[PDB]
């Protein structure tokens, strides 16, 4: 049952279909994502559903795209394993950022901005940074406070690792 | 392929009149009003501050906080200082409320306070009375529920029971305590309130309170803040907001900003286009936002909208809660707010200020002209971003009270009113939201404007509002708001799209509201309609017909001005129109024309029979919709001339016989609705 | 007597 | 006295225009909307059905006895109609409308027309035959009416609209492409109800005392054909004035002309049949007949096919003769056979006897 799903999902994204019918496939990929106690169905369902939503005008595609990104981005912040949290956030391209600009999506990305793992933070600062043109009223303040926290880390922490990571960020 | 024949065919009987039922929309119990319009009438400034005499509780520091309404009292000699501080404290409340009696009491006796509070009762009599109590001069208030004042000779601190105080003050009231353990005063007040109710059955609802500090805590002694810290926040927010900005580690990244520069920020707190006014304007928007996104709707209304002074105090109290936190205090409030110190709209203020006074040495040395803040622009941008996707009923938009603030200027009014249209767009729910945030009186006031760019955008809003809330017809007729719209409907150059809405607005204003029927008549609406009656836009013909329709419902004067303009004559063209809706409206109007009369002789009767004869050739009409309305029109005629149709009916068991014949063809109808209602009318004769 | 100042 | 004043919810319904949104793209244009996809799927299914029918016509129509089913209604079958693409066969009577299936073989629905006891459903049509179809139901007294949700799973009968046209019975001719519906009958008028405008456009005078027994029309080149009770067959071009209207009046029959019917070709043919039971193929450009045939002695009801040129007769003596337009014999099936009905596309023939039974035949 299980190891086949990985290659099926890889196929679904990795060569070019000419069916609208994909819109059902992406919404059924909400099942694969949320569940799958198997790590690999998740990490691949991610990498699929980012790829399939490239039609991101009219009002059906839009609700679908937005419905996915919520579920998709949830995993990018919330998922316990770091590797999925990296994969999801990295796949949220420039293609989407008019959906990431919404308050709610953006509130979630800021949680990523102070993650457990360093590499994810480095990613999220880049992401939020891209959007600071798009929806500046939310972003620009958060980024200012982030800047202050950063300069505080530089001056006042005696640890080298922290300063290193701080300057890098 | 055989798909091009398919897509290119007229689908008959698949439109709104067919699929949907011809019914009204069940309008909601719209509870957006503040009919509870309180007004703070008078103010007591009891101000125990025995200058140069530190009470035995707090042994103060060497460089302590010696400021006190932006005055060092010790620099002046005692009596001058105390009088001056009363003057300043009054000036600070005058910003927020300039039309109140300010009876300041300076180092007062018990009896003095009694005279004062009771006197202010008899003045204000049912309406809200402020009682500011400072108490830096006196010892800290006791667990007994006693607060301290003086005796006549200034030897002894006399106590003053809170029970006695709320005896003398009335129930609609509001207290501000700025003294060290002020939580104890809050607690004791709420206890002595219960004690009244329990003893009564053998206040608190109406009493608001604000208190500098919790019952445990002591106020700060910190040399660079003022000793008046809770008062100063409450009633000079921008002045401490800026000074407190300057004391943080935030200023590390605004180099060349000292406290001296903040003394001389140019502008004032009313001229919006000058750095001080700008910051003030921003501040207001921010605090109003933090309240509207945090508090439950009922409570938000109670505090932030009901009356000016209380609203100003609670807006500013949010700032106090944020500052005093950083010095181990917590302020207290009688309607207990949630904690708002962390709320992210503060970090907007922080940036807004940063920009708006990093730009300050360049102003104040060279004379570089003032460049406005991006705040309102960017904040409107966010609101725009939310409208794109967010037609949803998800979390509503955080910026909604900021949009309201932006309407108050020229600078961004056009952008805001468009965005407010594009929001009120989305349904009746969004109109319910914008009416709750208090958009209504600000929009209504813009009708008094004459900037020609607003005419499409106000029309567009007023359309969407009056769809949802028909009871706003009261407000528009009071202010001569109707004349604004009458002039838009008179314009031949304003596009058909918006003139449609204008006609609709005028229908709502006029709809069974007698004063509104009178006003719009005497603004020459019958002439305006009949010019636009024969347009090429079928909604407009429909709605402009409905205007005429509503304007002479049960209103005889409108019928007279109708007959002098030959309105009924001109309306006969719309009876053979290519859209049913236009015909419905036309029929509707010609019916309600007939419906009122007050028994007039030749002209009324002659005209009525001509109208009836012309309506009588709508029996062979396709839409039952028209035929329903047709039966209604004839029903109005029936209700007047009952004596005639009684005779004509009782015969069969020229003119009236034909009307009765029509009602038979309408009673014996293939569509059920038409047959039903035709039979109801004919049963009323029977 | 509106709550905020409207400059029309 | 004043309590007799009713107020319709039109002006309040109209006000709902402004509560609803304006700015966004409508739900149909949206290329990835489910409704449009279902519509497109329906249209694809329609095109397939058209092709299949065409293929059956190209094989050269052989003999024809194949009974797909026999059921029996609660009433006498009066008129029968085949929905073009879905297998829904509406078989109305004096009052009701039974909807039978011929692939499953099932009763789907049952209406009441809402008409009195004296009245009878003379004619019927299928409006919007291509997608989201409706059912027009012309009663003999004058009443027309339209039905939605006629053989649906989660729904019951819904009457869309209904209106008196007029005052043989009534006769109707829908024109899906033009938007027009022409009513005629006992009167000396052929009304033309536009269904977009919902008004009687033209009222063409017949110039004939007797009743209009059949009615059939042309799009592209406007030609209202109307056979009559005294025997004659008129043709009217609606472009000209009402004093001029009579293009042709050629009369080579005598009786209730059971059916005059017009082909949708630029080679237009009028196949007229009297109670005496004899076909005469006419042209609109000639004063007399091109071909001549004598078929059944006592003809009762008749149907003629759209795509192929089949004629399916009835008889007083129980026979069901199914010939070509050339006059050639194919079948004479041995049982008031008062309702025969072809498919618009496939070569399927329904029949309904005076006894309460239905059949559907097919050419393999």
């Amino acid at each position: 049952x299980v190891g086949s799903i990985t290659l099926a999902l890889r196929t679904l994204g990795s060569f070019e279909f000419e069916g609208h019918s994909l819109t059902q496939f992406v919404r059924h990929c909400a099942d694969h994502f949320l569940n799958s106690e198997h790590k690999e169905i998740r990490m691949e369902a991610a990498r699929t559903c980012s790829r399939l939503l490239t039609p991101s005008v009219s009002q059906t595609a839009v609700q679908v795209v937005a419905d996915v990104l919520s579920k998709l981005l949830v995993v990018g912040i919330t998922d316990p394993d770091p590797d999925i949290r990296y994969c999801v956030l990295a796949s949220l391209d420039e293609r989407f950022d008019a959906h990431l600009a919404q308050a709610e999506n953006l509130q979630a990305l800021f949680v990523a901005l102070n993650d457990q793992v360093f590499e994810i933070r480095e990613l999220a600062i880049c992401t939020v940074g891209r959007l600071s043109s798009m929806n500046p009223a939310f972003v620009m303040p958060f980024l200012r406070k982030m800047l202050i926290q950063i300069l505080t880390e530089l001056e006042h922490s005696g640890i080298g690792r922290i300063k290193e990571q701080s300057a890098r960020m | 392929e055989a798909d091009l024949t398919d897509w290119n065919l007229p689908l008959a009987f698949m439109k709104k009149r067919h699929c949907e039922k011809i019914e009204g929309s069940k309008s909601l119990a719209q509870s957006w009003r503040m009919k509870d319009r309180m007004k703070t009438v008078s103010v007591a400034l009891v101000l125990c501050l025995n200058v140069g005499v530190d009470p035995p509780d707090v042994v103060k520091t060497t460089p302590c906080a010696r400021l006190e309404c932006w005055i060092d009292p010790l620099s002046m000699g005692p009596q001058k200082a105390l009088e001056t501080i009363g003057a300043n404290l009054q000036k600070q409340y005058e910003n927020w409320q300039p039309r109140a009696r300010y009876k300041q009491s300076l180092d007062p006796t018990v009896d003095e306070v009694k005279k004062l509070c009771t006197s202010l009762r008899r003045n204000a009599k049912e309406e809200r009375v402020l009682f500011h109590y400072n108490g830096h001069g006196v010892p800290r208030p006791t667990v007994n529920g006693e607060v301290w004042v003086f005796n006549k000779n200034y030897t002894q601190y006399i106590p003053l029971s809170i029970y006695d105080l709320q005896t003398w003050m009335g129930s609609p009231s509001i207290f501000v305590y700025d003294c060290s353990n002020a939580g104890l005063i809050v607690k004791s007040f709420k206890q002595f309130a219960l004690q009244r109710e329990q003893e009564l059955e053998v206040s608190m609802k109406n009493c608001i309170q604000l208190a500098a500090c919790e019952a445990t805590e002591l106020l700060p002694m910190i040399p660079d803040l003022p000793a008046d810290l809770f008062t100063s926040c409450l009633t000079t927010p921008i002045k401490i907001a800026l000074r407190w900005f300057c004391m943080q580690k935030c200023v590390s990244l605004v180099p060349g900003v000292t406290l001296d520069l903040i003394e001389k920020i140019p502008g004032r707190l009313n001229d919006r286009r000058t750095p001080l006014g700008e910051l003030n304007w921003i501040f207001t928007a921010i605090t109003d936002t933090i309240a509207w996104n945090v508090l439950p709707r009922d409570l938000f209304q109670k505090l932030f909208r009901q009356d000016l002074l209380v609203a100003s105090l609670f807006r500013n109290f949010l700032l106090a809660e944020r500052i005093m936190r950083s010095y181990n205090c917590t302020p207290v409030s009688s309607p207990r707010l949630p904690p708002t110190y962390m709320h992210a709209m503060w970090q907007a203020w922080d940036l807004a200020v940063d920009i708006c006074l990093s730009q300050l040495p360049t102003i104040i040395e060279e004379g570089t002209a003032f460049r406005h803040s991006p705040f309102f622009a960017e904040q409107l941008t966010a609101f725009q971003v939310w409208l794109t996707m967010g037609v949803e009923n998800r979390n509503p938009p955080e910026q909604l009270p900021i949009v309201l603030q932006v309407l108050l200027s020229q600078v961004h009014r056009l952008r805001a009113l468009d965005l407010l249209g594009r929001f009120l767009d989305l349904g009746p729910w969004a109109v319910s939201l914008a009416l709750s945030v208090g958009i209504f009186p600000y929009v209504l006031k813009l009708l008094q404007s004459s900037a020609r760019e607003l005419r499409p955008l106000l029309v567009f809003i007023w359309a969407k509002i009056l769809a949802v809330d028909s009871s706003c017809q009261a407000d528009l007729v009071k202010d001569n708001g109707h004349k604004y719209f009458l002039s838009v409907l008179a314009d031949p150059y304003m596009p058909a799209e918006h003139r449609t809405m204008t006609a609709f607005i005028l229908a709502v204003i006029v709809n069974s509201y007698h004063t509104g029927q009178e006003a719009c008549l005497q603004g020459n609406l019958i002439a305006i309609c009949l010019e636009q009656l024969n347009d090429p836009h079928p909604l407009l013909r429909q709605w402009v017909a409905i205007c005429l329709g509503r304007i002479w419902q049960n209103f005889d004067s409108a019928r007279w001005c109708g007959v002098r303009d030959s309105a009924h004559e001109k309306l006969y063209s719309l009876l053979s129109d290519p859209i049913p809706e236009v015909r419905c409206a036309a029929v509707f109007a010609l019916g309600t024309f007939v419906g009122n009369s007050a028994e007039r002789t030749d002209h009324s009767t002659t005209i009525d029979h001509n109208v009836a004869m012309m309506l009588a050739q709508l029996v062979s009409d396709g839409s039952p919709m028209v035929r329903k309305e047709l039966v209604v029109a004839l029903s109005h005629l029936v209700v007047q001339y009952e004596s005639n149709f009684c005779t004509v009916a009782l015969q069969f068991i020229s003119v009236y016989t034909q009307i009765w014949r029509v009602l038979l063809h309408l009673a014996a109808d293939p569509y059920p609705e038409v047959s039903d209602v035709a039979m109801k009318v004919l049963n009323s004769i029977a | 007597e509106s709550q905020f100042e409207m400059d029309i | 006295f004043i309590s007799a004043t009713v107020q319709t919810g039109f002006c309040d319904w109209s006000a709902r225009y402004f509560a609803q949104p304006v700015m966004k793209i409508p739900e149909e244009h949206d290329l990835e909307s489910q409704i449009r996809k279902e519509r497109e799927w329906r249209f694809l299914r329609n095109s397939r059905v058209r092709r299949q029918a065409q293929q059956v016509i190209q094989k050269g129509i052989t003999r024809l006895d194949d009974q797909i089913f026999l059921n029996r209604n609660p009433g006498v079958p009066s008129v029968v109609k085949f929905h073009p693409f879905t297998p829904c066969i509406a078989v109305a009577d004096k009052d009701s409308i039974c909807f039978w299936d011929w692939e499953k073989g099932e009763k789907l629905d049952y209406f009441h027309n809402g008409n009195p006891r004296y009245t009878r459903v003379t004619a019927m049509e299928y409006l919007n035959g291509q997608d989201c179809s409706l059912l027009l139901t012309a009663t003999d007294d004058g009443a027309i009416r339209v039905w939605k949700n006629f053989a649906d799973l989660e729904k019951n009968p819904e009457m869309v609209t209904a209106w008196q046209g007029l005052s043989a019975g009534m006769v109707v001719d829908w024109e899906q492409e033009t938007g027009l519906l022409m009513s005629s009958g006992d009167v000396r008028i052929v009304r033309i109800w536009d269904t977009d405008r919902e008004m009687k456009v033209q009222d063409i005078p017949t110039g004939a005392d007797s009743c209009v027994t059949s009615l059939s029309c042309d799009s592209h080149r406007s030609l209202i054909v109307a056979g009559l009770g005294d025997g004659s067959i008129r043709v009217y071009d609606r472009r000209m004035a009402l004093s001029e209207c009579r293009v042709m009046t050629y009369r080579e029959h005598t009786a209730w002309v059971v059916k005059a019917s017009l082909q949708k070709r630029p080679d237009g043919h009028i196949v007229s049949v009297s109670v005496n039971g004899d076909v005469r193929i006419f042209d609109p450009r000639m004063p007399e007949s091109v071909n001549v045939l004598q078929i059944v002695k006592g003809l009762t009801a008749l149907d003629i096919h759209p795509q192929a040129d089949l004629i399916a007769c009835g008889s007083v003596n129980q026979f069901t003769a199914i010939y070509n337009s050339s006059g050639e014999l194919i079948n004479n099936i041995k049982y008031a056979i008062s309702c025969l009905a072809f498919h618009p596309h496939w070569p399927h023939l329904a029949v309904g006897s005076n006894d309460y039974y239905i059949s559907v035949y097919s050419v393999e």
